[PDB]
């Protein structure tokens, strides 16, 4: 296995009946609550809690993250609660690890993570190549609704002398 | 007719949806699932995190992978397609 | 399909010349849209993968050289070397990867000129294990020579032998440009141990005279 | 580029089917277009077909469709060329590429050669070359190794395990009665070759066969 999860999720309050629930099988149900972004902040420590769903971080590709020091899922064992967080502490991947991670917090909206800004390499900070296109991950449309239209197509990379194979959609 | 069906396969859910899952019968709940390959519904979508927490909901493989069950009220119309 | 022609075939040019070799598509190749001619240029050295070059016709792919040029638009496109090295050996073929199917080009094979050399004959007898076994192959090595163009001829007692010959070329080196070349006579241990003086005659462009090389039975 | 491994070189019998393979290395195939692309013997390349492994959309061309069948695999990050009822003319080596947007063939494999033919197995002779007994010395000395006889390809040839890499001139092999012949030279100085030993290392996977004959002179 690689870049994927067990459980280090969940930890959503319901709150309104806003569509949060929406990407949990998404074949149907989804739509955006209202479309007409802003930048992003630096990048410290998460809180368990609060955070629902997967935590998407974006060093070149997309890359899910556990919880840091390892967390457990399976059932049938004697303990009592779960809250261990995970790290997201990282400069860019060429001096460090990783652009900026973006995840979707308790209530239904969406925390961008990102890097002081100072061609991706040098200021992006988040999975925004440019303000017209993203990243494409199986969980775009969650934390972005208002890209359903963009269109998607393969692209390629460098950072440091290693290519990486990116999906990314675009406005038209 | 199929309305019908569908109000039943609510009122079947509902039974499903008395807690978390159907205590002592939840494995009808996850007989159901397996039956029709699905986890939980858009209506009580918002529930449908329980029979994960508990492993009710049946996971080929819940060691590693990204991803979302399907609706089984989908997998119920599909079923009258 | 779009017919991909490749001009020319075979290629010789000496070590830091300017060598340029085009290719032609039955088709225009320019999408109006985006301004861009859909061509790339690949390079397969002597037994190993292709290695894409310059795709896009002009944009070169990141980490090749920038001796490496690849020019021209609509139809008619050119790849160029600005000063060809001895590790440029290779053949050189082009892509359109505009409309399916993908059509390839024919391949230009290039040749380095370097300066003429003489080969360096090595004549063998049959092993003593082939011996005992049934057979008897009498090998003759022609190292480090060139033009590629060589001829080889085989005598036994002084008199020619053409049937039962193998041979066998290598490319081109990719350090002193040479070429090398393997003849394999093989016949039965009754016909071998039944003459003497067996002679291997090299006939290149650098000698008029034949370079030999023979063994007898002691 | 991006790593990718193809499976062994494949020998089939006329009118069989085989499934090769192509394993990406760092990076989901999720993201890349995976083409295949055919090479035959002395011809130029000749682009079979593409995948798109995020929907499974496959893209053949017109003379492979039917014979030629690619699929993609997400959860091993592998692709899949299947070839049904081969003949002849489909003995050639067949790469796997990867391609963004553009299409263009930017990483390539190392190529798998397929080989279609009714001759059986065969195991090597390796038989070693030494000079003739009476050769005038000149601090230069070519000793040779001869792998007769055996099939299919390919034949690992290597001089003291791989350590002895210059000076060493492999030739290719050369089909007679459907069995591979090959030769090998490796050219050192006079004065090392019997203080110090040199032996000839020939590996045929094919039937587990792994010889290593240390040249002796006389
Ligand atoms: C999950 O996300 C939602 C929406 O992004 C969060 O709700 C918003 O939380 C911020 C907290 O900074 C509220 O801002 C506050 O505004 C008041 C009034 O202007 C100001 O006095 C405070 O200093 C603060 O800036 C914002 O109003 C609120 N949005 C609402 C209520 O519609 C939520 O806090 C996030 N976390 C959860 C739910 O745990
Ligand atoms: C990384 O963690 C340290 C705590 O050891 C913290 O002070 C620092 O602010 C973090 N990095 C960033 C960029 O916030
Ligand atoms: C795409 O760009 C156009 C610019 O004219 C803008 O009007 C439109 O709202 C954009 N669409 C999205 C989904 O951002």
């Amino acid at each position: 296995g690689s870049w994927h999860i067990n459980r280090t999720a969940l930890n959503c309050n319901d709150s309104l009946h806003t569509g949060f629930i929406a990407s949990l099988f998404y074949t149907h149900s989804f739509n955006s609550s209202g479309c007409p972004h802003y930048p992003p902040r630096q990048c410290g420590v998460v809180s368990a809690k609060t955070v629902c769903g997967p935590v998407y971080c974006f060093t070149p590709s997309p890359v899910v993250v556990g919880t840091t020091d390892r967390l457990g899922a399976p059932t049938y064992t004697w303990g009592e609660n779960e809250t261990d967080v995970f790290l997201l502490n990282s400069t860019r991947p060429p001096l460090g690890s990783w652009f900026g991670c973006t995840w979707m917090n308790s209530s239904g909206y969406t925390k961008t993570c990102g890097a002081p800004p100072c061609t991706y390499l040098k200021c992006g900070s988040g999975p925004w190549l440019t303000p017209r296109c993203l990243i494409d991950y199986p969980y775009r449309l969650w934390h972005y609704p208002c890209t359903v239209n963009y269109t998607i197509f393969k692209i390629r990379m460098y950072v440091g002398g290693v290519e990486h194979r990116l999906t990314a959609a675009c406005n038209f | 007719i199929a309305k019908d069906v569908k109000q039943f396969y609510d009122q079947a859910l509902q039974q499903a949806v008395v807690d978390d899952d159907a205590n002592n019968a939840k494995a009808v709940v996850k007989t159901f699932h397996e039956t029709l390959n699905c986890c939980g519904s858009s209506t009580l979508s918002a529930l449908t995190t329980s029979m994960l927490k508990n492993n009710l909901c049946p996971s080929g493989s819940s060691i590693i992978s990204n991803l979302f069950k399907e609706d089984c009220h989908q997998k119920i119309d599909e079923l009258f397609s | 399909d779009i017919v991909m022609t490749q001009s020319p075939s075979s290629l010789a040019m000496s070590v830091g010349q300017k060598v340029t070799m085009s290719c032609k598509s039955s088709q225009s190749l320019l999408n109006s849209n985006n301004q861009k001619n859909y061509l790339a240029w690949y390079q397969q050295k002597p037994g190993q993968s292709p290695k894409l070059l310059v795709y896009f016709a002009s944009t070169r792919e990141s980490g090749v050289p920038d001796r490496f040029i690849g020019s021209g638009s609509g139809t008619d496109f050119t790849l160029t070397i600005s000063s060809v090295q001895a590790e440029d050996l290779a053949d050189y073929f082009c892509q359109q990867h505009y409309s399916t199917p993908y059509t390839f080009g024919g391949g230009t094979k290039l040749e380095i000129r370097r300066a003429d050399a003489a080969p360096t004959v090595s004549i063998f007898p049959p092993s003593s294990e082939q011996l005992t076994s049934g057979g008897a192959s009498v090998v003759c090595f022609l190292n480090n020579f060139y033009p590629k163009d060589i001829n080889v001829k085989w005598k036994i007692d002084g008199s020619e032998r053409q049937n039962g010959v193998l041979n066998s070329w290598t490319d081109q080196d990719s350090k002193d440009s040479t070429y090398s070349m393997s003849s394999t006579l093989t016949l039965t241990k009754d016909e071998y141990e039944r003459h003497n003086s067996y002679t291997c005659e090299a006939t290149h462009k650098t000698s008029t005279s034949p370079i030999v090389k023979s063994f007898n039975r002691n | 580029e991006v790593q990718l491994q193809q499976s062994g070189a494949e020998l089939v019998k006329p009118g069989a089917s085989v499934k090769l393979s192509c394993t990406a290395s760092g990076f989901n195939i999720k993201d890349t277009y995976i083409h295949w692309v055919n090479q035959r013997p002395e011809q130029g390349l000749e682009w079979i077909g593409r995948i798109d492994p995020a929907n499974g959309h496959t893209q053949y061309d017109p003379k492979f469709q039917g014979k030629a069948t690619i699929t993609a695999d997400t959860s091993s990050n592998t692709a899949y060329l299947q070839l049904s009822s081969l003949t002849s003319e489909d003995t050639a080596v067949y790469y796997c590429a990867t391609s963004d947007y553009s299409y263009a063939l930017d990483s390539w494999g190392q190529g798998t050669s397929v080989t279609v033919s009714s001759a059986k197995t065969t195991a090597p002779s390796v038989y070693p070359l030494a000079p003739v007994c009476g050769d005038t010395t000149g601090s230069s000395v070519t000793l040779g190794c001869l792998v007769k006889g055996y099939f299919p390809e390919p034949v690992t040839l290597t001089w003291n395990s791989g350590s002895l890499s210059s000076g060493v001139h492999t030739f290719p092999a050369v089909l007679q009665s459907d069995l591979y012949t090959l030769s090998s030279s490796v050219t050192v100085t006079s004065s090392t070759w019997p203080s110090q030993s040199i032996t000839c290392n020939v590996a045929h996977p094919a039937s587990s066969t792994k010889v290593d004959k240390k040249i002796e002179p006389r």
